[PDB]
């Protein structure tokens, strides 16, 4: 489909795979007993394999000639959960972090010695802050607009 | 011919061994 | 009471209690979802 | 060895060895005519670095050329 | 012989004087000071650069300083 | 007089201490204003001779942590029992030692790491372990699992009582400085009381629960079938039928015709042959023997009676030709200071490591130990890393005590001033023998590959061409090889089967043990030896003697035992304390126990291990090319490098794939080491200030200013990378070839 | 003299010992510098003339000896080379010798002459004569 | 203050050692220190071990100013006695060295000379570029 790929449920190396992984299991499985607990700790790895190559069937990736997914990172709508949603909630996880630890900063600064505060931390200021950083986003841009954000 | 079997010898052991001791020379030299 | 919290709250300790915690919430949220390569929600 | 040991052990090495053949018979009627004295800082530095850099070509010219001549393909 | 400059923001702690192993610097009277004293290096062909002098010297650069030079016996710290 | 001194509640129990960081020193007490304060309150928390000067609060902290270091080592013995009693196959791998590989781990099912569950055996899956501790626990007679459940118990019952005790002796009850500066009763307690009384008793312990277990074992009995150990005791009537001379009681002991009891007191040697390894009856007339000499030889010292010795008055009136009056004030300076007696006990710990390990490997002493090759292995180059690390630290410690605890005006002992008055001799000397040695021994290396590189294989230092042979070992291994025909009428056989001569011992068609030849090859690696332990020697002795002052620095006592350097003057003084040259002697003890456990390895999978057909033909792992191919550099990259690599780079999706991931990951911390090992703190500082402005732009600047680490903490970093990663690849290394191959 | 960087042990000062290098050619200061190197040649080429014969590339033929002797002549021409530099380095034409002028006892004695440009270009003709003698008599000796 | 002399004093007991003199000390020139002390004590040389000074007047020979220096302030800081070394050249001249003024560097003292000051801030140096094609530097400006 794009760059001569082919989608992962119409390839054949996608299914050789999965038979070699399978048949190598089993040949694993053959050895203990059927009432055994390894048998069916080797029988549940077999399903979860199953399940596994399901899912990325479903998913729609594209395996190359090798038999393997390929991740598309251009912005084509068709491939937007590979990695641009991902993208957006890491980068919201990390704007949550910095402003938090920011905040903190500049709540401790008032002090006459913040380095007794750093090497030891204050739980109940910090846990008041903890939750300023579900609205970091509008924050931020409220405090560019202004112009709190950059020091003189 | 057989200009290796003269000329190999001469630059291997004789030049090196003349320029060492003129360098020693003049460096040791006030 | 007043030290032992004190000296709870030191860097070392918070810092172990709290990637102690994390680590046990990846793992958890690996076992009740497998495997994950794309982001199929939407 | 020019990149991790550093002056002083050489240096105090070098002294003992000066008064080692200062002391001896029969080869103390030589004497040098430049005091002996372990290399410098920057120096080193550089010894170091040529040796790296020639050990670095050597090898990889080495392994290059042996085994793209060795299968010719 | 290397080269030992003092300069006139020192204020007459006399540290420099005390850490020097090979006696190389002393002190002098002066006039632009609370201490009324400023260092002298003299004895500049003693110098063997162990920089002591600069490590006990409080300013916010050095007022003392040494710079590396020409090497002889005496600054090289050889005994043979 | 010998008496109990104590003191009561010398400190109070808070926490109040625990709130501030760095109570020990004021320095560290009073705040941190920069970054390396935190780099400092680690470095100097144990350092108990710098936090104050009274010789008591040193002695009772350091009985302290003697009890909680105790305290620790009781809970890793029982967290080890605990995970062999449940989560094992002991008793599957009990009835089938030869065809079960041992494994006391699970792994659980979380990411997909279930593949490092192999089949080990016996219907079980996990990680093969290769503590030999399974060899222990069949030697001492354990046939169940409830055993170890309640040996677990007690070592956690023991532990919490180790804890209890050092908490009760710092904080309740304190001996004073009298009680430890008694060293003649500590000396009679260690001889004859911890080490004379242990071994008899657990000499009891193999007469009375070990030997009958492990001979019905060896019988072929089942091991649910055998009687429970309680009941060779209650039952002498069993005992009878086993051994008749236990019906006659204990009166022949007192009756001193002690020859009835020869059928489990023996003294033939050799290995047994249906486990491949020492008789226990050996064994236990061995520790016998050791309890009495123990028992007797710790009565010799003076303690609060008339009879017995002065260990002043046997250093002071001793007399020689050499020595003269000689030690005189030594038992002073020995009581006064713990850091010589550290340094001492250390480098004696190493010396007993080492033997220790070369004894376990020559003799196997527990059953079906020699034919499982991992453990050895391990066993062997484990041992020899311990020891030399300890070995190493001796010589810091010994620097440490000349530099801070020597003053020849209270306490001057002649030997160690006549020893310091012509230190130039020795270094002059050694430093020659060093490079004689290096010279001869690298030089007939580079000699053999340089001929083989130009077609001359009849030139070279070789069993062929030009050989040199180790004549004085083959003399002392045909010596010992004769010894019990007319030197040792009392013993059957030679101790061991390594002395060239005898008959070889294979266990379950796999190879025990067999005469171990001599060549050229052994001269020349042993020579290596030498020269590498002769280097570290020389570098360990020149940082001892010139600790206190140098020719080029007069007065380097006062520095200290840790500076950098002392500047850019005298042509440059970098490295020049004690602490350099201990940072530099740790790479020459890496390279030269790397060189012997090489050496060790390529010789035992060449020349010993391998397995025999019904015929009688014995298969070596690699075909006995140790003779031939280990005379040169290529051949030791080729043979050794290149080709036992295979398996660990292969070992990719199986159950050994863990190891091969360490393979690569010790490299990387490898390399990593080299950042700081090439560098300095200028360049650091200096990128660190543009970080710090990039920071202050956007008002997130710390209060604690960020800083380099020093020089000193730098060299650390680089040489615990540089040996953590070295250590890692040979484990690695090691460790998947001799489970994949053997 | 405690204050000077040697030690008295009964090795290096012992009547044998210092007999036996006081009668050494390398420590007789009367006698003129040649008739010492002719000495001290002999004995140095008659000692280096085995090694190369014994070890040499050519051993195990019949040509080896001979092939080996002539090694050890050239040994001692390119030794003779690294005397002569020596001198020329050290020793100038008109300066008096630079030898010890007293004895251990503290009597004056005359300096040795050995330390003179005249003296070192005496003892190095006389090494290189008796070096190519004494290797000329060895290979004699060894093969007729 | 006018140089004294050092004519016949005795030296510590010693029992002799490696780290003494060498060639230089014939060739170039050695040094000499001289104190007084009031009772026969054991004090640690310099170039390692231990010796005996005795009561009264004591002198020794060593081979750099630094040893000399670092003896003399042990003795100055320890047994709280005064010194004084000389320095000595093979043609036979003798040299004061220490307190020449005769008071020691560290306390003020009218009448000396001052070498190597400059009046200005260690920033108002020129760069290297105005010193260029001369044989002079920065620094010495
Ligand atoms: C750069 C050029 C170079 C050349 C051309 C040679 C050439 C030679 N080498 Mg040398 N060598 C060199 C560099 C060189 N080397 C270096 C860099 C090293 C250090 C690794 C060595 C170390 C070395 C060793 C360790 C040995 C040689 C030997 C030999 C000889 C081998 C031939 C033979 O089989 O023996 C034929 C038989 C002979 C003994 C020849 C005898 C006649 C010779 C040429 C002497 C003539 C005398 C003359 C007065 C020399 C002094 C004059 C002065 C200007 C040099 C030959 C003379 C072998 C040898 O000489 O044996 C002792 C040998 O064992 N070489
Ligand atoms: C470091 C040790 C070493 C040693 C011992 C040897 C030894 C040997 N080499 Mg090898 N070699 C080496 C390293 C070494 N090599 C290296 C690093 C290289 C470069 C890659 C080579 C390359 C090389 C070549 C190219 C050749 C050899 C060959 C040989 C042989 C020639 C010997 C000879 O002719 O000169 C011996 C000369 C002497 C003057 C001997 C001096 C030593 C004397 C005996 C001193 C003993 C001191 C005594 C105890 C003093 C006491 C005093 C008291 C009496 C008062 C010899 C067996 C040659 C060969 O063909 O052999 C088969 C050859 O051609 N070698
Ligand atoms: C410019 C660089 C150059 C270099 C690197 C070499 C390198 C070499 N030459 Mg060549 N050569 C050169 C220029 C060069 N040559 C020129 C300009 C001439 C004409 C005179 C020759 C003529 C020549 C002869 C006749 C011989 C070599 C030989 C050699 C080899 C041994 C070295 C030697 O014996 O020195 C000899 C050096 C010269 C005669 C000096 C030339 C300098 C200019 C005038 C080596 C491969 C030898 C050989 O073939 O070994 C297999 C040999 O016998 N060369
Ligand atoms: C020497 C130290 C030591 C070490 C390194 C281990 C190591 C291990 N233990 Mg063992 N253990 C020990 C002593 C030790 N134990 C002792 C003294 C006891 C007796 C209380 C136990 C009882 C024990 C149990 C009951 C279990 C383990 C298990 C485990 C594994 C997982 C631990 C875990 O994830 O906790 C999670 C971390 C925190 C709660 C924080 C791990 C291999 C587990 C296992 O292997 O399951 C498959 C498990 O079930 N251990
Ligand atoms: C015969 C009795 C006796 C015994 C058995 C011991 C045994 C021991 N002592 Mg010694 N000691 C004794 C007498 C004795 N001592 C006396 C009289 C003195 C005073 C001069 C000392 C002074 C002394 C010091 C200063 C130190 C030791 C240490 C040690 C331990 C060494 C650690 C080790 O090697 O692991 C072997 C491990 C085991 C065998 C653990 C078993 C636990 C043992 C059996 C505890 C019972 C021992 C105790 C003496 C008896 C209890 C008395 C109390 C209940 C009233 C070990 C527990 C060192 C130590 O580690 O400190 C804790 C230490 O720092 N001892
Ligand atoms: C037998 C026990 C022993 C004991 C009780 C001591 C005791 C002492 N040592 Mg000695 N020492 C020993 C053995 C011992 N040493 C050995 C074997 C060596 C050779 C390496 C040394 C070498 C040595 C040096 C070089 C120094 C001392 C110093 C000291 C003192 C400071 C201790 C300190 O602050 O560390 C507190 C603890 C640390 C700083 C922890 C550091 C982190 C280590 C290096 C990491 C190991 C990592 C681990 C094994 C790998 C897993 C990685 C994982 C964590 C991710 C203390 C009195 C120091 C001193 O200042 O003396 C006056 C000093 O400079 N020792
Ligand atoms: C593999 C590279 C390497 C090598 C070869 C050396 C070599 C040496 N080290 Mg160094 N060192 C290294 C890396 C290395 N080091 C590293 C990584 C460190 C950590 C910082 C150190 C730290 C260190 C310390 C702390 C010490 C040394 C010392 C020594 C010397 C030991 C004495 C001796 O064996 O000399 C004999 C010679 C050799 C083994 C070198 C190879 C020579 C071969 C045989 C060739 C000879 C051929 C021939 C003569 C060449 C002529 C050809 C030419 C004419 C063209 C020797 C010079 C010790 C010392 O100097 O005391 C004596 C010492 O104390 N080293
Ligand atoms: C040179 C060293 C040497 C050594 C280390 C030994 C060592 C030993 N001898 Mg042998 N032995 C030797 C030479 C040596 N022997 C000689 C020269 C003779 C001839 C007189 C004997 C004759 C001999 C006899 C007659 C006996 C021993 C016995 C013993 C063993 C017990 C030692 C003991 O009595 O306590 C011990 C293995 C004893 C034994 O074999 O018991 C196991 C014993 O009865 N030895
Ligand atoms: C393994 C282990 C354990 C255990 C241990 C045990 C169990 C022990 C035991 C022990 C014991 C159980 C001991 C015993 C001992 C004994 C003894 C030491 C005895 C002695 C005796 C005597 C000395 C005698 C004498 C006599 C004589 C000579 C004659 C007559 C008289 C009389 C009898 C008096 C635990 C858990 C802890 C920990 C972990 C590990
Ligand atoms: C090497 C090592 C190890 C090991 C160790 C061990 C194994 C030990 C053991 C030990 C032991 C094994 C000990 C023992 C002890 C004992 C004792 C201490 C005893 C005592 C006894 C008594 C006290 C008695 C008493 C009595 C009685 C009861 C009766 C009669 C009378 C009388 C009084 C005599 C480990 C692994 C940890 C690691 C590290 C190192
Ligand atoms: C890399 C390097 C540095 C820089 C190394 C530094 C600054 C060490 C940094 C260590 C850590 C990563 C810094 C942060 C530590 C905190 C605990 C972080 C807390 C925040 C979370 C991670 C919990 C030197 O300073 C140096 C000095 C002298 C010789 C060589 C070198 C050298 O090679």
């Amino acid at each position: 489909d794009i760059s001569g790929l082919t989608p992962c449920k119409d390839s054949k190396q996608f299914a050789k795979r999965e038979k070699q992984q399978i048949k190598k299991l089993e040949s694993s499985l053959k050895l203990y007993a059927p009432e055994s607990a390894p048998a069916l700790a080797l029988n549940a790895q077999i399903e979860k394999t199953k399940r596994r190559f399901d899912n990325y069937g479903k998913y729609g990736l594209l395996c190359g000639s090798d038999g393997l997914p390929h991740l598309i990172v251009n912005g084509d709508q068709r491939h937007w959960g590979e990695f641009i949603t991902p993208g957006i909630l890491f980068l919201y996880i990390a704007g949550w972090i910095g402003w938090v630890g920011r905040s903190y900063l500049i709540a401790i600064s008032g002090e006459k010695k913040p380095a007794m505060k750093e090497i030891i931390i204050d739980v109940p200021l910090a846990s008041r802050i903890i939750f300023r950083g579900f609205i970091w986003p509008v924050a931020a841009y409220r405090e560019f607009l202004n112009g709190d954000l950059i020091a003189k | 011919n057989n200009l290796p079997s003269i000329f190999v010898p001469l630059v291997g052991l004789v030049f090196p061994a003349i320029a060492m001791a003129s360098l020693f020379l003049h460096i040791q030299k006030n | 009471m007043r030290d032992l919290k004190t000296y709870l709250s030191v860097a070392p300790v918070i810092s172990t209690l709290w990637f102690a915690a994390l680590a046990g919430l990846l793992i958890e949220i690996n076992r009740l979802f497998p495997d994950a390569l794309i982001f199929p929600f939407f | 060895m020019f990149l991790i040991s550093w002056r002083g052990y050489w240096q105090e090495l070098i002294e003992t060895l000066a008064w080692a053949h200062e002391r001896t018979p029969l080869a103390n009627l030589i004497r040098w005519r430049d005091k002996p004295v372990a290399l410098s800082i920057v120096q080193a530095r550089l010894v170091g670095l040529a040796h790296f850099s020639v050990g670095y070509i050597f090898t990889y010219a080495a392994f290059l050329i042996a085994s793209t001549s060795g299968k010719f393909g | 012989s290397h080269s030992v400059k003092i300069y006139d923001t020192c204020i007459g702690c006399t540290q420099c004087v005390r850490a020097c192993p090979t006696d190389v610097l002393e002190m002098i009277p002066w006039d632009g000071c609370k201490a009324k004293q400023i260092a002298s290096a003299p004895r500049t062909e003693d110098c063997v650069g162990c920089k002591r002098c600069e490590s006990a010297c409080p300013t916010d650069f050095l007022s003392v300083r040494v710079y590396l030079w020409h090497e002889t016996t005496r600054s090289m710290g050889l005994a043979y | 007089e010998v008496k109990i001194l104590v003191d009561r509640d010398p400190i109070k129990t808070s926490f109040e201490e625990w709130a501030k960081p760095g109570h020990f020193s004021r320095t560290i007490a009073k705040g941190p204003d920069t970054t390396t304060w935190i780099w400092n309150l680690h470095a100097d928390a144990h350092d108990f001779d710098s936090h104050t000067s009274d010789l008591e609060e040193i002695s009772r902290k350091v009985f302290s942590a003697h009890f909680g270091q105790l305290s620790i080592i009781f809970l890793w013995l029982s967290g080890m029992y605990f995970h062999g009693a449940r989560f094992s196959n002991y008793e599957a791998w009990l009835s089938d030692p030869t065809h079960i590989g041992p494994s006391a781990q699970v792994v659980w099912s979380i990411v997909g790491q279930e593949i490092l569950n192999g089949d080990v055996g016996g219907g079980f899956r996990g990680i093969q372990i290769t503590s030999g501790f399974f060899q222990i626990w069949r030697a001492s007679g354990i046939t169940s699992e409830l055993q170890l459940y309640c040996t677990a118990i007690g070592g956690l019952v023991f532990a919490a009582l180790m804890l209890f005790a050092g908490w009760f002796h710092y904080h309740k009850a304190a001996p004073k400085l009298a009680w430890f500066q008694d060293v003649e009763s500590m000396l009679n307690h260690h001889l004859a009381g911890l080490l004379g009384l242990g071994s008899l008793s657990w000499a009891g312990h193999q007469v009375h629960v070990s030997l009958p277990i492990n001979q019905f074992l060896n019988a072929g009995v089942d091991p649910k079938e055998i009687p429970l150990p309680h009941e060779f005791i209650l039952n002498r009537d069993l005992l009878a039928q086993l051994y008749p001379s236990f019906a006659e009681g204990a009166t022949p002991f007192f009756t001193l015709n002690w020859s009835k009891y020869a059928e489990f007191l023996t003294f033939r040697g050799g290995l047994d042959p249906v486990t491949g390894g020492l008789w226990l009856t050996d064994i236990a007339h061995h520790h016998l023997a050791i309890a009495i000499l123990f028992l007797i030889a710790g009565h010799m010292y003076r303690t609060n009676w008339g009879i017995g010795h002065g260990i002043k008055d046997i250093l002071e009136a001793h007399k020689g030709p050499f020595t003269g009056q000689g030690h005189k004030g030594l038992y002073e300076i020995l009581t006064t200071s713990w850091h010589a007696q550290l340094s001492i006990n250390l480098a004696m710990l190493g010396s007993l490591t080492i033997v220790v390990a070369h004894h376990m490997y020559s003799m196997p002493p527990y059953p079906y130990l020699a034919t499982d090759y991992g453990t050895q292995l391990s066993l062997f180059t484990h041992h020899m890393w311990i020891g030399g690390f300890l070995i190493v630290g001796a010589a810091a410690h010994a620097a440490i005590f000349m530099v801070r605890d020597y003053d020849p005006t209270t306490r001057y002992n002649d030997l160690l001033d006549r020893v310091l008055r012509h230190r130039d001799a020795i270094i002059s000397h050694l430093n020659w023998v060093c490079i004689f040695l290096g010279f001869h021994s690298f030089g007939l290396y580079i000699h053999n590959d340089t001929m083989s590189a130009l077609g001359r294989p009849q030139d070279m230092f070789s069993d062929t061409a030009i050989q040199l042979q180790p004549v004085f070992a083959q003399w002392i291994q045909n010596t010992h090889a004769l010894a019990p025909g007319t030197t040792a009428p009392g013993a059957t056989t030679s101790t061991s089967l390594t002395w060239g001569g005898g008959d070889l011992v294979a266990v379950g068609g796999k190879v025990a043990l067999l005469p171990i030849p001599l060549g050229t090859a052994d001269f020349l690696v042993h020579h290596i030896h030498a020269f590498t332990i002769h280097v570290t020697v020389l570098i360990l002795l020149k940082g001892v003697l010139f600790a206190r002052s140098s020719r080029l620095i007069p007065d380097k006592a006062n520095l200290g035992f840790r500076f950098p350097c002392d500047g850019p003057g005298r042509g440059g003084t970098c490295q020049v304390s004690a602490w350099d040259h201990v940072f530099l002697g740790l790479f020459w003890m890496y390279n030269a126990i790397s060189v012997v456990i090489f050496h060790f390895s390529w010789k035992m999978q060449s020349d010993v291990w391998g397995s025999i057909s019904d015929q009688g033909v014995v298969t070596h792992i690699t075909g006995g090319n140790f003779a031939q191919s280990s005379i040169t550099i290529n051949g030791w990259l080729r043979d050794f490098l290149w080709a036992q690599a295979s398996q660990v780079i292969q070992s990719y999706g199986s159950s050994l794939s863990a190891y091969g991931l360490f393979f690569l990951g010790a490299h990387f911390v490898w390399a990593f080491s080299l950042m700081f090992l090439f560098s300095g703190r200028g360049y650091w500082q200096e990128l660190i200030e543009s970080i710090v402005w990039a920071h202050n732009k956007l008002k997130v600047a710390p209060a604690t200013q960020p800083r380099a680490l020093s020089i000193v903490q730098g060299r650390a970093v680089g040489v615990t990378h540089y040996l953590l990663g070295g250590i890692a690849t040979t484990w690695a290394f090691f460790l998947a070839r001799i489970i994949a191959v053997g | 003299d405690p204050f000077i960087g040697s030690l008295e042990t009964p090795v290096t000062s012992s009547p044998l010992i210092a007999w036996y290098l006081s009668n050494l050619p390398g420590y007789r200061t009367a006698v003129n510098p040649l008739l010492r190197g002719v000495e001290v040649g002999l004995a140095h080429g008659f000692f280096l003339v085995g090694p190369f014969v014994k070890a040499g590339p050519l051993r195990n033929t019949a040509y080896a000896g001979s092939a080996g002797s002539l090694a050890a002549a050239g040994l001692v021409v390119i030794l003779s080379m690294c005397l002569t530099i020596y001198g020329i380095s050290s020793f100038k034409e008109g300066e008096p010798s630079i030898a010890p002028s007293l004895t251990l006892t503290g009597r004056k004695k005359q300096p040795d002459q050995l330390q003179t440009a005249d003296g070192w270009a005496k003892f190095t003709g006389g090494f290189f004569f008796g070096g190519i003698s004494g290797v000329t008599w060895a290979y004699f000796l060894l093969y007729v | 203050t006018p140089p004294q002399l050092d004519p016949n004093t005795p030296s510590p007991i010693f029992a002799g050692s490696t780290g003494g003199l060498l060639r230089k000390a014939q060739v170039e020139e050695f040094y000499v220190i001289t104190w007084n002390s009031p009772k026969e004590q054991i004090f640690e040389m310099p170039t390692g071990g231990a010796a005996i000074m005795r009561e009264g007047p004591n002198l020794l020979k060593l081979a750099r100013k630094e040893q000399c220096l670092a003896l003399g302030t042990r003795l100055r800081s320890k047994y709280k006695i005064t010194y004084q070394f000389y320095r000595v050249f093979p043609n036979g001249e003798v040299q004061y060295l220490h307190p020449k003024d005769g008071v020691y560097p560290e306390k003020a003292n009218p009448g000396r000379e001052g070498v190597g000051l400059n009046m200005r801030s260690i920033g108002k140096n020129v760069s290297p570029i105005e010193v260029k094609f001369t044989g002079k530097q920065s620094y010495d400006l």
